[PDB]
């Protein structure tokens, strides 16, 4: 019923079937209830239909080392949508599907395991976006320009550890502030990039990031325009700025990266106040 | 002396211009012997004179009065080709020193086609895509900002280009856009120029997409 009600079979009037299958699902899911507790056929029917989902994704590795992918992207597409789908369903019925809204113990953890399946379902979603972000760089040349760890921490990253891991995470992490260093040699669109990140895998990008791309971004395209007098000047200044706004959440091996470039470019006094910036963020109350 | 570094430097410059009118010598160019000082001062300067050659630099009929030539439709046009010319030039500057940090800097890897560097130019100035464009997108670009970009840069050419790669989407903006690069004086034939207008002004007053208004 929940697969009908997602549009599954209608690929073969069907919006009154649909609307019956809802009420299917509705009607005859169940409860919770004491035997440790015993969750409601609905919740297992929603544990179920996303499982058989993403079978074919959890326990493959994500890549195959000229690195390439494990899963063909036209398969991780679809997948993607039949999550997004079932998120979409879970939405526009969540006044109506018990459970959804917060609610006596057995509805709490009816409650908290459907809760749990919807952070997994989200999580999948921007997992699956991260994959796709990735191959339509260059991952063979982030791949080199890596650090053995990594390397084989992605070597053997499954989706299981992406979407419900934090090794996953934290190497997400890794990755996405890899490819905008790579992206900015390429030099296409940083703004771009930006915006594609900041949104769509939002909850595993961070904000302070994108405005540390952002000032990376006129560093990097400082040393390319290097040879120029003028367009300096308005490149360097406008990524101190950027960087001054995020002084107070700056790693170490950035600020390291950007002064360095500063020095080559004669911007001494310049990368000294940034450093001095970053300092009293760090520490207000002194 | 009353003489500020930049006024000293100019009446040297001068007694050059004197010395050779005086010995009866070539009336050399008086704006190249300012340029020649200017340089020496900020770029706001420099970009002046710049602007002073390239605004006198029209054809004249020698040993004419002055007004007789101002006033002339003849010279009068020529003025606002040559402005148009510094126009598009100095923006085309704009769009390099946008994309590399320095002149020089573009200089070592070489000037891109004025077709790339646009492209490489709409990458910052537009990062993500506006909702409001039209007529799709060519290499990854909205078809109507690269060619008013190209068009402000004065490479006509690079404009055209990007017009052949979307023929089908275009519609008939082909054949009146090659006749504008084929006319002379930016302008189009009054039969032709009357079918664009009237079609623009028919249902096009207000576009989604502002780049195709303005082109």
């Amino acid at each position: 019923a929940l697969a009908v009600a997602c549009g599954q079979g209608s690929d073969l009037m069907d919006r009154n079937t649909e609307n019956l299958a809802r009420a299917a699902f509705i009607e005859y899911g169940g409860q919770p209830r004491l035997a440790s507790v015993r969750l409601s056929s609905r919740h297992d029917a929603l544990a179920l239909y996303l499982t058989r989902l993403v079978r074919t994704l959890w326990k493959a590795k994500v890549v195959q080392v000229d690195i390439s992918s494990t899963i063909p992207t036209s398969k991780l597409v679809t997948i993607q949508e039949n999550v997004e789908r079932l998120r979409n369903f879970l939405e526009a019925n969540k006044s109506t599907i018990q459970g959804l809204a917060p609610p006596d113990i057995a509805n709490q953890k009816e409650h908290q395991a459907l809760h749990a399946l919807q952070k997994l379902m989200e999580s999948i979603s921007e997992g699956i976006s991260f994959v796709l972000m990735l191959f339509d760089e260059r991952v063979s040349d982030i791949y080199a320009r890596l650090d053995a760890v990594s390397q084989q921490q992605l070597k053997d990253l499954t989706y299981e550890q992406l979407f419900s891991q934090t090794p996953g995470k934290e190497l997400a992490k890794v990755l996405v502030k890899a490819i905008v260093n790579r992206n900015i040699a390429s030099g296409a669109n940083v703004e771009t990039v930006a915006d594609a990140l900041r949104r769509r895998c939002g909850s595993f990008c961070s904000p302070d990031d994108v405005v540390t791309f952002k000032a990376q971004e006129q560093l990097q395209r400082a040393s390319e325009q290097a040879h120029n007098s003028p367009v300096l000047r308005a490149l360097l200044a406008e990524s101190l700025r950027l960087f001054e706004q995020v002084a107070g959440s700056l790693t170490p091996a950035n600020l390291t990266t950007a002064v360095e470039q500063y020095i080559s470019l004669k911007y001494y006094a310049g990368a000294i106040q940034l450093c001095l910036t970053v300092a009293q963020q760090k520490d207000r109350g002194n | 002396s009353s003489l500020d570094n930049i006024e000293m430097a100019y009446a040297r410059q001068i007694y050059i211009y004197n010395e050779k009118i005086v010995n009866g010598h070539l009336q050399p160019n008086l704006v190249d012997l300012c340029a020649s000082v200017a340089e020496l001062d900020d770029k706001s300067i420099s970009d002046m004179w710049t602007m002073v050659k390239q605004m006198t630099d029209v054809l004249l009929t020698p040993a004419t009065d002055a007004l007789k030539n101002r006033s002339s439709v003849e010279v009068r046009m020529e003025f606002v080709r040559q402005a148009l010319a510094y126009l598009e030039q100095s923006y085309k500057n704009y769009t390099l020193v946008t994309v590399f940090g320095n002149l020089h800097q573009a200089q070592l890897g070489g000037v891109p086609g004025t077709y790339q560097l646009v492209r490489s130019f709409l990458n910052i100035k537009l990062p993500a895509p506006l909702p409001g464009l039209q007529d799709g997108e060519v290499e990854g670009h909205p078809v109507w900002a690269l060619i008013y970009y190209c068009m402000r840069c004065g490479d006509l050419l690079a404009a055209s280009q990007v017009v052949n790669r979307a023929q089908h989407q275009l519609g008939e903006f082909k054949t009146w856009f090659q006749e504008y690069m084929n006319s002379k004086d930016r302008r189009l034939s009054p039969a032709t120029e009357n079918k664009l207008r009237l079609h623009y002004r028919r249902a096009l007053r207000n576009n989604t997409d502002p780049y195709k208004r303005a082109v």
